[PDB]
């Protein structure tokens, strides 16, 4: 049932293809969450290595052979546009979500039926959101706190409290009286022939 | 190499997958056993050239010679041959009634199975269908046998179940199976096919045939002795030939007149012989092989009646109704293991000298049928027609009911059914449905055989029945696809045959689809 | 290279239905997605049944021909077209009664065709009216295509601008009542502003920029003239270029070049005109006379976009400028206001009067959001088209299939011959909408199709259908899953008379 | 032998030739008759063209062969000779090569073969021109109503089809013209269709004289006019123009003043020259002016603007009015007395639903009617319209013709008994030819027979029974002329049926069929380069 | 066609899985480079027969001239 020079997948293994493809994306990903996780390696093929942990990196820099992981790709680069940060939890879940469903679809239940479990759970998990988090006033002492969860996913647990104080300076000088913030007032600038932690900040602006 | 058979650890046995449908291919091979009857339904059956074990050539359209013949292999196809064989007690016709309902049940079960029908709703239906139609076959009831003893009404009743075995001849097998059976129903309460029996003998044709009472033998009488009426019957397996003793009996013979001594010895010896036979009060032999030159002047000399039966069956024929056994000896004068008979004459018929065993002083409950034919292929073929026929009648001495026949019932009955299924919600409507079309296989079989498009047949019947015109079956015509009514054409058929065919069809049906995985086994 | 015979119809059979299964579980709000292998390894995971087998390649014929007898669907109704594919696909699934039995199609088409018009009769029966006037009612009416969509915060919205906008157009003194979306309903984008400030315009909006600002900005009474000549200099009957070389053969050229082109404008701004509107062009020299006399410079404005302005402010077509009475005046017109909303010109000839015709503006933040708010407003066009056009909906949920089964199947009974066959296999055919709609939510199909059929023998058949979201059976009444009857009438049709044509082909011969 | 080509010669270039014949005819074959089923037709681009027309197949059908080619150019000669019978000529010459190519595999010599049907032909046109049938049973008698009865029976006409069938009949006699030596034609510019809304199919009425979708306008002129004189100017009376393409260029404000008053002022002669023709049923094309609207009605003349020009076109051919471009004989101005004027008897504006009709009574030779279908809604005049039109060239065909002979296989059955009789006759190697000819005319009753679903053996049978006894003895008791209807499944006499067909057909599609395969059995031999 | 490549899925690059422990593949990269110049340690190093890109021959013990020319990848 198919015209020539196509092919097509009728019954549900159309679907296992698609559960197998977010199983291999997780275990790809799973070894790079959090600080003591490993690294992966982005080799351009020119001769440029790269090193990182951001699952953001890991994706869309990374071009993906299976056609149908390239999707979710693509939603970690919609995830880091608007928060920057869970790309590399995002598919953890995402895989974990399909595998459970596989163990209930080959006993014979509908996908459209897990879906409808998932807008259900989503509406209790969402609300019991709002219960744990801690809306307190936003001190250097907390934020240094945030930087160091943030930092240390992405660094060799030395850079820590190099980058920790600049990374909170560097947003404290740009907002007061309940300002709306802009990153793009910190400018990023590289510089060689120094170590790894010669990282500090600069009050004005540097020029080439 | 992973991923191999699945659903396979069982001696390697081809277990058919979820996707491979394993109960479909058990109702394939149910299916494949109709078509091969299929074709032999009905009046206009096509022969089927059969090859017997014995690389014997034989050209039949019967249904039991099909199926004995076909070696069915398949366990699924056993069970519905198990119900043609279980048709066969309680009624002697129907047969392919079985074959050809239970496929169409089976068959049209795939497409329920297909939609998603779980194969135990499927039974429960056909099981309320199964019971439905035992109540409304009694309805269809049109005629019944007045019991009257008449050659005239049963011939006229009779010729429905002679059709569809040897056709265009049913003019005179039904007068002659009339006449046979008529001279048995006064014994009331015993009548049996066991008694009718056959005996074809080599002859013109079939209409050079007849009948005549006791047990007929072809061969006729060997001996110069027309007529005995002497009781004691000795039976003898072993022929009248040199005699060996079973001791010893070293015989050393060196000259020529040595030789002739000792075969005048061998022949006073069997002068001896013979006059045992009329000493033990008994002026009647059989033989089994062949018989001697003396030995046969003997039984001239004491006026012993000289009888040969070559075939086995005929010897064990007669030990079962005079009583007469047969002995491993060469005549040993054993009076007490003889049988006892009423008369014993040799008659000619057609043409032909025949030994008869006739019941004069006695009662008599046992007939025969002489069959003439000029082909021993055509009266074997004849001869099945005559069991079919004559057990049409040992049913007619339970409850005497006749139903219309020609696809007649058939469509009455589905019409009957398909209404009960329509008004009954739930999802047995869909496998009482299906009971109905099962039913409507019968005249496409009966229509495809005569060369007739099918769905024009079950057309008409379907609109005579909604006007209620009851009794209304296929007119078996080449150049005519229309219909007439079975009750003025005389065509009925048995009521227990199709009471017994229902119920033995459908549980046949039902006991395969309750089969969902075959499996070897060791002991 | 060719078939003939039997494996025709067959084939036709099985490329019809393969492409009905393809867009099998495409139908209804649970609908499921497909994911569509791009030759560069892309993936596309739209759930549209016209958009899937719009980029499928296909090599049977036949399932050309159910492609393209879809997308002539999608122009006169953008909804139902997933109907079609399936009723016709499940009308040639049944080939048992095809070549099995060895009927001729001639016999099957009868019986189809048979069929198509006891289904027409049944649908209407089955109906129920509808009071246009209350604007409450084709709400929930509309809210069948609003519903599922990032537009059901201004739900109401699209209600109040499809269902005006198609009544202006609707022009029922004609007897017929004709309707246009596509000539008379013109849309256009506008940047800026929010999906609240979507809105109506009540005239024609033409998307000319501005060339020159010396051109009016503001009139609380227009002037709009209009004319299908170009203002230039009057060429040849050939359009031979002029290629000159002596100096003073340019002046002559020249002159002609300017007092043709400066006596035409002359006519043009006797009447003392506020816009100058040209079906052709009108080059630089034109131009001059245009800013100079302070009007507004506007060209290329197709025929019919033309004539809904002589309607608009009262305008008069002159074929050149020169023959320009002083009816050519578009007095009575609200305003003529060429501002830069949103970073783009757009022209408002908006008035206080209805011309036949009109314009939507469709604000929005971006043009991602502005793209999702015009394609969920052209299908409450096309469903206040169908309802003005035959104010009757009939049950939905899959009631109004089995509804009509059941009629097939009680009037068969009477069908003496050889059709009543496959004149059922139609009816059992119908049940394939309600069996998808079951099986997307995934209830239990067998059991709640059989359940379904009982209702429509017993209870009303106008009513007890299916619930596609929740998948038990509920009340059409209860439910206001309720469809116009134009679209199942043409659903039902084409799906008989598609079925009829590819049973009608016995040999695909090749030539030309 | 070394060639720079390739040769193949022996019988099985006959055969090759026979099957690639035979593949053209089952193409065409399953599409035999008003029953017949579609075909695609895949272009070399993507088209599709369905059609179920055996003519339309084979100008689209393309097959690389010689022998085929054979037939597309048999096509053309049957096309424009008659128009009619293509699909029974490729089917009957393809059954003629199939029967011969049998026979030449029993040693019978292709001669002997070309011999016989050569003169199978000759006496089967002797056959059919001795069974003919005038053109008669006009008036007075029937069998006509019955043809055009059972061809508007298909669409939803059919439910009372006496009452449709005399408005064809009636009208179809009411067009006949002599013109050339007692020729008498029918034109296929054929009576007016209009329709209304009349409440009903019934009232729809036949009208003896032609209908037009126009009013006069003005109520101030008459609606009943009784002037022979009839009008006929396509120059509009109202502003005219140099060109559409050509503007007067006009600078001075002064001189576009005087063009104004001129123009209207011109008018006044155009309007007295035109009234003082007398000419009182006026037709203008291009328009009319208000002001010239106003001068009929003092004038009382049934002048109508905005004419069509194709129903203007018959209204001239029916008065005979001389169709004037423009009034300037090229120095001046006129209106050409006794040119444009027509002749009639009577022309009154009826009261018709929602478009006041008028009608045209008694021109001077016009031999055209017209029809108003007046039913329920458009989708049934729209029905009736195709159904009358189709309809009406069935009888059309048939009373143009001089002679007709029964269709639907009478033809191809009767000489099916009689050639097998005349082979029996002649011998001499020319028995088994005509013998297999007759057997061959057999496919078109069984192909009409499979193509509406009955059993072509039965019916082919009992077609040939009924004519085998007409044979045997010319008693009445004996069926004659028996034809195949389709639709019922069974035989009818054609002759009540009206299923008549013309004479030229059957005739020259047996000589072009024949002539076909004589010239495929000739070829024995195929030499490429 | 299944079965599929284990962990293969990014430009077909070789996903060692966790039976061939992916970590090992390049410490043998690594213990390889070291081989070629633990030989040339001390006053007792060992030559290597160096062949430039010019197809220059160089014979030298130094550790950073090996690794210009070995074309380490
Ligand atoms: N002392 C720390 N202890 C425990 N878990 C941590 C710590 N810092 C970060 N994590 C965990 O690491 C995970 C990944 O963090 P991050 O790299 O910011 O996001 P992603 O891995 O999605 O890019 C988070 O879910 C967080 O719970
Ligand atoms: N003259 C006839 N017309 C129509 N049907 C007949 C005629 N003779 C026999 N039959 C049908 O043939 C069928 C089969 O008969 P029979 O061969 O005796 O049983 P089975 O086929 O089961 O062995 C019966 O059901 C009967 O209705
Ligand atoms: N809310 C609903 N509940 C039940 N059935 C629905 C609902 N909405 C749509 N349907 C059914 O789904 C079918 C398809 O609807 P729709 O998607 O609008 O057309 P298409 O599938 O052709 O694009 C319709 O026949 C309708 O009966
Ligand atoms: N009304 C009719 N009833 C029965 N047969 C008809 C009828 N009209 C046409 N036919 C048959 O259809 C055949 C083809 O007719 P036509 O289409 O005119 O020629 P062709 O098929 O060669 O183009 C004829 O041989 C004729 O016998």
């Amino acid at each position: 049932t198919l015209n020539p020079k196509a092919e097509v997948a009728r019954a549900q293994a159309a679907l296992a293809v698609n559960i197998s493809a977010a199983r291999g994306l997780q275990d790809v990903l799973r070894t790079n969450l959090g600080p003591k996780g490993t690294m992966k390696m982005l080799v351009s093929g020119a001769g440029d290595i790269k090193l990182t942990k951001d699952g953001n990196v890991l994706l869309h820099e990374m071009q993906i052979q299976h056609p149908t992981a390239s999707l979710i790709a693509k939603v970690a680069t919609a995830q880091d546009d608007i928060t920057g940060d869970g790309t590399t939890s995002n598919v953890l879940i995402i895989g974990e979500l399909l595998k459970q469903a596989d163990l209930y679809i080959s006993e014979g239940l509908h996908p459209r039926i897990i879906t409808e479990g998932f807008e259900a759970a989503k509406e209790k998990a969402l609300q019991f959101l709002e219960e744990v988090k801690v809306s307190r006033e936003m001190d250097r002492e907390t934020l240094i706190d945030v930087a160091r969860t943030s930092l240390r996913t992405k660094v060799h647990a030395e850079l820590a409290d190099v980058l920790t104080e600049a990374v909170v300076d560097s947003i404290l000088a740009i907002k007061k009286q309940d300002e709306p913030i802009d990153l793009f007032m910190i400018e990023i600038m590289e510089m060689k022939h120094k170590s790894e932690t010669d990282t500090s900040l600069i009050r004005g602006l540097v020029l080439d | 190499k992973a991923p191999g058979f699945a659903q396979m650890l069982k001696e390697g046995a081809k277990h058919f997958s979820g996707l491979e449908e394993a109960v479909y291919r058990n109702i394939q091979a149910c299916k494949e056993l109709a078509q091969t009857t299929r074709t032999a339904y009905g009046p206009n059956g096509m022969n089927k050239m059969v090859i017997n074990h014995l690389e014997k050539l034989f050209v039949t359209n019967d249904a039991a010679t099909i199926l004995r013949e076909l070696e069915v292999q398949h366990p699924a196809a056993k069970m519905i041959v198990m119900a043609s064989h279980m048709q066969e007690q309680e009624v002697g016709d129907g047969t392919n009634f079985v074959l050809v309902f239970a496929g169409a049940l089976l068959e049209l079960a795939e497409e329920l199975l297909r939609i998603g029908l779980s194969v135990s709703e499927v039974i429960e239906g056909y099981e309320i269908a199964c019971r439905k139609a035992h109540e409304i076959l009694p309805n269809l009831v049109c005629c019944s046998a007045k019991n009257l003893r008449d050659i005239d009404e049963v011939s006229s009743l009779l010729r429905t179940s002679i059709m569809s075995k040897q056709y265009g001849n049913e003019v005179f097998l039904a007068k002659l199976i009339a006449q046979a059976c008529v001279s048995i129903f006064p014994d009331s309460g015993h009548f049996n096919v066991d008694n009718i029996r056959v005996c074809k003998i080599l002859g013109s044709g079939i209409s050079s045939s007849s009948v005549l009472h006791g047990m007929v033998f072809k061969k006729e009488t060997e001996g110069d002795v027309t007529s005995v009426k002497d009781a004691k019957i000795a039976v003898y397996s072993c022929p009248f030939d040199g005699m060996i003793t079973e001791t010893k009996g070293t015989v050393l013979i060196k000259t020529a007149e040595e030789l002739m001594n000792f075969s005048k010895g061998e022949e006073n010896l069997m002068d001896a012989q013979v006059k045992a036979i009329a000493d033990t009060g008994a002026n009647v032999v059989v033989t089994g092989g062949k018989v001697a030159d003396m030995a046969l002047h003997y039984a001239n000399k004491y006026n012993i009646m000289l009888v040969r039966l070559n075939s086995k069956w005929d010897l064990r024929r007669l030990c079962k109704t005079v009583g007469a056994t047969a002995l491993p000896r060469l005549t040993p004068p054993v009076l007490e293991e003889m049988g006892h008979c009423d008369s014993v004459y040799l008659s000619e018929v057609g043409d032909t000298q025949v030994v008869v065993f006739k019941h004069e002083k006695e009662d008599g409950a046992i007939s025969t049928i002489v069959l003439r034919g000029s082909t021993d292929n055509l009266m074997d073929d004849i001869e099945r027609a005559v069991d079919d026929g004559v057990n049409t009648f040992k049913v007619l001495t339970r409850d005497k009911r006749l139903v219309p026949g020609g696809g007649a019932t058939e469509i009455e009955l589905a019409k009957q059914i398909t209404s009960y299924g329509e008004t009954c919600p739930g999802l047995e409507q869909y496998a009482i449905k299906k009971f109905a079309e099962a039913f409507e296989a019968i005249p496409r079989a009966l229509a495809e055989n005569s060369g007739v498009k099918a769905n024009e047949v079950i057309s008409k019947l379907y609109a005579v029945h909604q006007e209620g015109n009851k009794n209304v079956g296929l007119d078996i015509e080449a150049e005519v696809p229309a219909v007439k009514d079975m009750l003025e054409a005389g065509i009925l058929d048995t009521y227990l045959g199709k009471y017994w065919a229902i119920k033995l069809a459908t549980n046949a049906a039902v006991t395969v689809l309750r089969v969902d995985q075959i499996i070897m086994a060791k002991p | 290279k060719r078939e003939s015979g039997r494996k025709v119809q067959s084939g036709n059979i099985n490329a019809a239905k393969t492409i009905a299964d393809i867009i099998r579980t495409c139908l209804g709000p649970k609908s499921m997605m497909k994911m569509l292998l791009d030759p560069m390894g892309g993936i596309v995971m739209t759930n549209d049944g016209n958009a899937i087998l719009r980029e499928i390649q296909v090599q049977h014929p036949a399932a050309k021909s159910m492609i393209e007898i879809s997308r002539t669907q999608d122009e006169e109704v953008g909804d139902g077209t997933t109907s079609v594919i399936i009723l016709a696909g499940e009308m040639l699934s049944v080939a048992e009664h095809f070549l099995e039995q060895q009927m001729h199609p001639t016999v099957v088409i009868s019986a189809y065709r048979k069929a198509l018009d006891d289904m027409i009769s049944t649908l209407k029966k089955i109906s129920i009216p509808v009071d246009i006037s209350d604007s409450d009612m084709m709400l929930n009416i509309i809210n069948s295509s609003i519903t599922t969509k990032a537009i059901s915060r201004w739900s109401s919205l699209a209600c109040n601008i499809a269902l005006d906008a198609v009544k202006m157009v609707q022009f029922e003194e004609n007897g017929r009542k004709e309707i246009d979306i596509k000539k008379y309903a013109r849309v256009e984008k506008i940047p800026g502003g929010i999906i609240e400030d979507s809105c109506v315009l009540r005239g024609v909006m033409i998307n000319k920029d501005v060339t020159h600002p010396r051109m009016r900005r503001y009139i609380k009474n227009p002037r709009i003239v209009l004319l299908d000549s170009s203002l230039e200099y009057k060429k040849g009957e050939s359009q031979t270029d002029i290629e000159i070389t002596r100096e003073e053969d340019f002046t002559r050229i020249l002159q002609m070049e300017e007092e043709y082109i400066q006596q035409l404008c002359e006519d043009i701004i006797q009447l003392k005109p506020d816009v100058v509107i040209t079906e052709k062009g009108i080059s630089d020299l034109a131009q001059h006379y245009l800013m100079r006399a302070n009007i507004t410079a506007i060209r290329r404005v197709r025929k019919t976009d033309n004539n809904r302005i002589a309607r608009a402010c009262g305008a008069r077509i002159v074929s050149r400028p020169e023959e320009l009475r002083e009816d050519d005046v578009g007095t009575g017109a609200g305003l003529l206001e060429i501002k830069k909303i949103g970073d783009e010109y757009f022209t408002f000839i908006t008035d206080c009067k209805d011309p036949k015709a009109c314009t939507i503006l469709l604000r929005g933040a971006s043009k991602e959001i502005l793209s999702e708010v015009e394609r969920n407003l052209q299908d409450a066009m096309q469903v206040c088209r169908n309802v003005l056009l035959d104010p009757q909906l009939v049950p939905g949920g899959g009631a109004s299939e089995m509804a009509v089964a059941h009629a097939l199947t009680e009037k068969s009974k009477a069908m003496t011959g050889v059709e009543q066959w496959p004149y059922r296999a139609v009816a059992q055919a119908l049940e394939v909408i309600p069996r998808t709609l079951i099986q997307n939510c995934g209830a239990s199909t067998i059991r709640l199709l059989t359940s379904l059929r009982a209702k429509h023998t017993q209870e009303n058949c106008e009513t007890w259908g299916v619930n596609g979201e929740t998948g038990t059976l509920v009340d059409m009444k209860e439910l206001g899953i309720w469809e116009p009857l134009a679209v199942k009438l043409q659903t039902y049709k084409t799906a008989v008379e598609t079925a009829v044509l590819l049973l009608r082909i016995d040999d695909i011969v090749s030539g030309h | 032998l070394s060639v720079f080509g390739d040769r193949s010669t022996g019988e099985t270039i006959r055969s090759q030739n026979v099957m690639a014949a035979a593949s053209i005819a089952n193409i065409v074959k399953s599409s035999l008759g008003p029953v017949g089923l579609d075909k695609m037709l895949v272009d070399d681009i993507g088209d599709v063209t369905i059609t179920n027309d055996g003519a339309t197949i084979l100008k689209l059908l393309e097959v690389e062969h010689p022998a085929a080619k054979v037939l597309c150019e048999l096509a053309d000669l049957q096309d424009k000779e008659v128009g009619d019978g293509t699909t029974s000529v490729v089917i009957i010459a393809a059954e003629l090569l199939k029967n011969a190519d049998e026979l030449v595999k029993q040693k019978i010599h292709p001669t002997s073969v070309i011999s016989g049907y050569r003169l199978a032909c000759k006496e089967a046109v002797r056959y059919i021109n001795e069974n003919l049938i005038v053109n008669t049973d006009e008036l007075g008698r029937d069998c006509l109503i019955n043809a055009a009865k059972t061809s508007m029976s298909s669409k939803i006409i059919g439910i009372n089809g006496d009452f449709f069938a005399n408005m064809v009949v009636d009208a179809v006699l009411a067009i006949k013209y002599t013109d050339i030596r007692g020729q008498p034609r029918y034109p296929v510019n054929s009576v007016n269709i209009l329709k209304a809304h009349g409440r009903s199919q019934m009232e729809s009425m036949l009208i003896s004289g032609y209908a037009l979708n126009c009013v006069v306008g003005s109520q101030g002129m008459p609606k009943r006019i009784v002037n022979a004189k009839i009008a006929c100017l396509d120059f509009s009376l109202q502003k005219t123009k140099m060109k559409l393409g050509v503007q007067v260029v006009i600078t001075d404000p002064e001189k576009l003043d005087q063009i104004r008053q001129r123009e209207s002022d011109i008018t006044k002669e155009r309007i007295q020259k035109i009234l003082a023709t007398g000419a009182n049923v006026i037709l203008t094309t291009g328009g009319i002016d208000d002001m010239c609207l106003k001068y009929f009605v003092e004038a009382g003349a049934m002048a109508v603007r905005r004419v069509l020009k194709r129903d203007l076109k018959r209204i001239a051919k029916a008065s005979g009015a001389t169709i004037l471009s423009t009034l300037a004989n090229l120095e001046g101005e006129e209106t050409f007395e006794a040119a444009m004027l027509g002749q009639a008897e009577e022309v009154v504006q009826e009261r018709i639903c929602d478009d006041e009709l008028i009608l045209i009574k008694n021109t001077k030779a016009r031999t055209s009617a017209s029809i108003i279908l007046r039913g329920a809604n458009d989708f049934m005049c729209d029905e009736m319209e195709r159904s009358l039109h189709d309809a009406l060239c069935v009888v059309k065909r048939v009373l143009e013709s001089k002679s007709v002979v029964p269709g639907g296989g009478a033809v191809e059955a009767a000489l099916s008994i009689y050639l097998e009789n005349y082979a029996t006759s002649m011998g001499s190697r020319e028995q088994l030819a005509i013998a297999e000819f007759a057997r061959s005319l057999l496919v078109i009753p069984n192909t009409l027979a499979v193509n509406a679903a009955q059993d072509s053996t039965d019916l082919v049978a009992k077609l040939r029974a009924f004519h085998n006894e007409a044979q045997v003895n010319p008693e009445r008791k004996n069926l004659k002329w028996i034809g195949l209807d389709l639709s019922n499944g069974k035989p009818r006499d054609n002759k009540q049926a009206g299923v008549f067909e013309p004479t030229i057909v059957k005739v020259k599609s047996l000589k072009f069929a024949t002539e076909a395969a004589i010239t495929i059995l000739r070829i024995d031999d195929l030499i490429k380069l």
